[PDB]
């Protein structure tokens, strides 16, 4: 099972603050340390700080401005990172990791994408993408879905509740006028569609929404 | 603070060939170096700990070597799923630090 | 059993407990100090044994105030325990020599 | 109280005094010698404890003649004090074993 | 004698930005490095001791980091009163020595 669970996203206004959480499961030892690592889009991993829940003591990276404050609840075995007075420089994916006190990060969370802006949360519009009537088809067919006008990142796109992984491309989002848009494509054998259903699932953590859209042939 | 230099930043190889990533520490750190793989949109994954110890669940084509200040992560017969960013991390002296990462390209 | 022998066992148990607590506390005290190497439990436990025996390899040592305080408790516990075993061996030999002399 | 126990306490007091005086004197002796690291009181006191216990970390040591002379007094004071505690523990166990044997 | 190199000698920054002064020691000195600020016609003033320990009376926007041979003095959101010369000083080995100093310019 998933050893560390983090919320998918957090939208924060410039100047405001947010408290990220990290719920752990699996084996727990008094010798465990919970670390937080920051990754700005396109950049590398940056160690932020650590905390030892069994004692509540925390240490931080001295080379960078201290934006975080770590704490942990031993009963709900959850670790928290309080980030305050954030600017756009603080927009990034924040991962939590567990170390058994022996130097390496055995397990990592999926990370929380934190966006700092004054824009407002906006759920995505999901439009189907079926071939046109005149399009000829080979032994394979390509379908997709358009996820348009959402904010902030990210969105997770899966095909048939995740049962279909092979032949899937989800393009990076493009930002235009305070709203993101991206498409995801899937390729299946021509014979299997529309015989067997093909549906894309789009979850947008920032707005706690997850919509489905079945891909059926145009008229 | 231990500086870990990973160069080249990008490594291009043909399918099935052996590839080696480099990691140089600014000072001697025994074998306290660990390697992680991070694929696109994915989170980091431990590949090798303490310079050469295999992690269960990781393909046998992954191995590590070195001690002191020079370390190497090797992949025998590289394949498509190995396409990703690779990072080294040291735990010899506080604070733990990461290398800048090397991207594998086929 | 006799006192000295009991006190020895006790000394061995306290020492083991001091080694473990010492290893845990050293890491707690040293992480947070740039340059510190006494920061992972397995080597910290090796450090605790080195310290208790005063073997002097010099491969690991605390650089912080609290880590050094921890070091002192381990050194003293080790020096005292081994010294207590020596006294126990002494008491044992003395008792036997008395018998052997028909005293 | 009994002699050995008193002598021990005394040994503990003299040692503490030797540690402090030793720390002060080491700095006085070492400053002025290029390369010397035993030059600030807090670490000099850590050095004094390391020396008295012969723990052997090797992170600090005098490089001057007078500093080394100071080191010797601390080593001897430490070795002697811990050795005196061992003898006290020995005398204590021996007295008890005598009783326990109805002697 | 420990040589402390402070480079660049002059650092130019815009108001409110974060700035970092560099100090490299010719040999490892743990964290026995201290930072002073000296304004025009003024005498030196201790800002940070032992590489990262804050001194009471000094603004919180001043911090230090590093260990070994590489040290950094940082100022978050620089302001006019920070205009001055900055010096590092080591106390690891005798004799104590100073760096050549870095001038902050806005
Ligand atoms: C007699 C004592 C010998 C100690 C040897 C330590 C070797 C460390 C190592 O090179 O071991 C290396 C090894 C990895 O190669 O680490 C491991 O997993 C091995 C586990 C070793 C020890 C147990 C963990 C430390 C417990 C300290 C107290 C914590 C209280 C909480
Ligand atoms: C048991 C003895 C443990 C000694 C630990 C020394 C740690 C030094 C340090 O890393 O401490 C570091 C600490 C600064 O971080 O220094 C400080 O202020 C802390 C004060 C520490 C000790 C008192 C000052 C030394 C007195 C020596 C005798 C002088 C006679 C005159
Ligand atoms: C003799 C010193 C007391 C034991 C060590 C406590 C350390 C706590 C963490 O900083
Ligand atoms: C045993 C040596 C005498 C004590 C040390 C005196 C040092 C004086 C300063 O140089």
């Amino acid at each position: 099972q998933v050893q560390l669970q983090q919320p998918g996203a957090e939208l924060v206004k410039p100047g405001a603050s947010v408290k990220l959480s990290c719920k752990a499961s699996g084996y727990t030892f008094t010798s465990d340390w919970i670390h937080w690592v920051k990754q700005r889009p396109g950049h590398g991993l940056e160690w932020i700080g650590e905390i030892i829940p069994s004692y509540g003591r925390a240490n931080y990276n001295e080379k960078i401005q201290k934006k975080a404050t770590l704490t942990a609840d031993k009963s709900s075995s959850t670790a928290f990172m309080q980030l305050s007075s954030l600017t756009s420089e603080d927009s990034a994916v924040y991962y939590c990791a567990r170390e058994r006190g022996d130097g390496y990060f055995a397990v990592w969370g999926a990370g929380t994408t934190v966006t700092v802006s004054s824009a407002k949360t906006t759920p995505p519009s999901v439009y189907p993408l079926a071939p046109g009537s005149a399009a000829q088809t080979n032994s394979m067919v390509t379908l997709g879905c358009l996820v348009k006008g959402y904010f902030p990142e990210p969105v997770t796109v899966t095909w048939n509740s995740g049962s279909l992984s092979s032949g899937v491309h989800t393009f990076p989002a493009v930002l235009q006028s305070d709203l993101y848009t991206l498409s995801s494509s899937v390729t299946v054998p021509s014979s299997s569609w529309p015989s067997e259903t093909v549906t894309c699932n789009v979850a947008h953590p920032a707005s706690s929404t997850k919509v489905d859209k079945k891909i059926v042939p145009r008229d | 603070d231990i500086l870990l230099t990973q160069s080249p930043a990008i490594l291009s190889v043909s399918p099935g060939e052996r590839v080696s990533f480099s990691c140089r520490a600014s000072q001697s750190i025994g074998t306290d170096i660990h390697w992680y793989q991070q694929r696109t949109n994915g989170s980091p994954r431990l590949l090798i700990k303490y310079a050469s110890e295999s992690i269960s669940g990781i393909p046998s084509r992954f191995s590590g070597s070195g001690s002191g200040t020079d370390f190497t992560l090797s992949i025998n017969s590289v394949e498509s799923e190995d396409i990703a960013n690779y990072y080294c991390q040291q735990s010899n002296r506080w604070p733990f630090t990461f290398g800048s990462g090397t991207k594998l390209e086929i | 059993s006799a006192l000295h022998w009991r006190a020895a066992g006790a000394a061995t148990v306290l020492l083991v407990i001091v080694l473990l607590a010492g290893s845990y506390l050293a890491v707690l005290a040293e992480r947070g100090a740039p340059g510190a190497q006494l920061i992972t439990y397995p080597r910290a436990l090796w450090w605790s044994v080195e310290t208790a025996t005063t073997v002097g390899y010099g491969d690991l040592y605390p650089v912080t105030l609290w880590g050094r305080c921890v070091a002192v408790v381990v050194m003293v516990a080790g020096i005292t325990s081994f010294g207590l075993v020596t006294a126990a061996l002494a008491t044992w030999f003395v008792g036997r020599e008395q018998e052997r002399r028909g005293h």
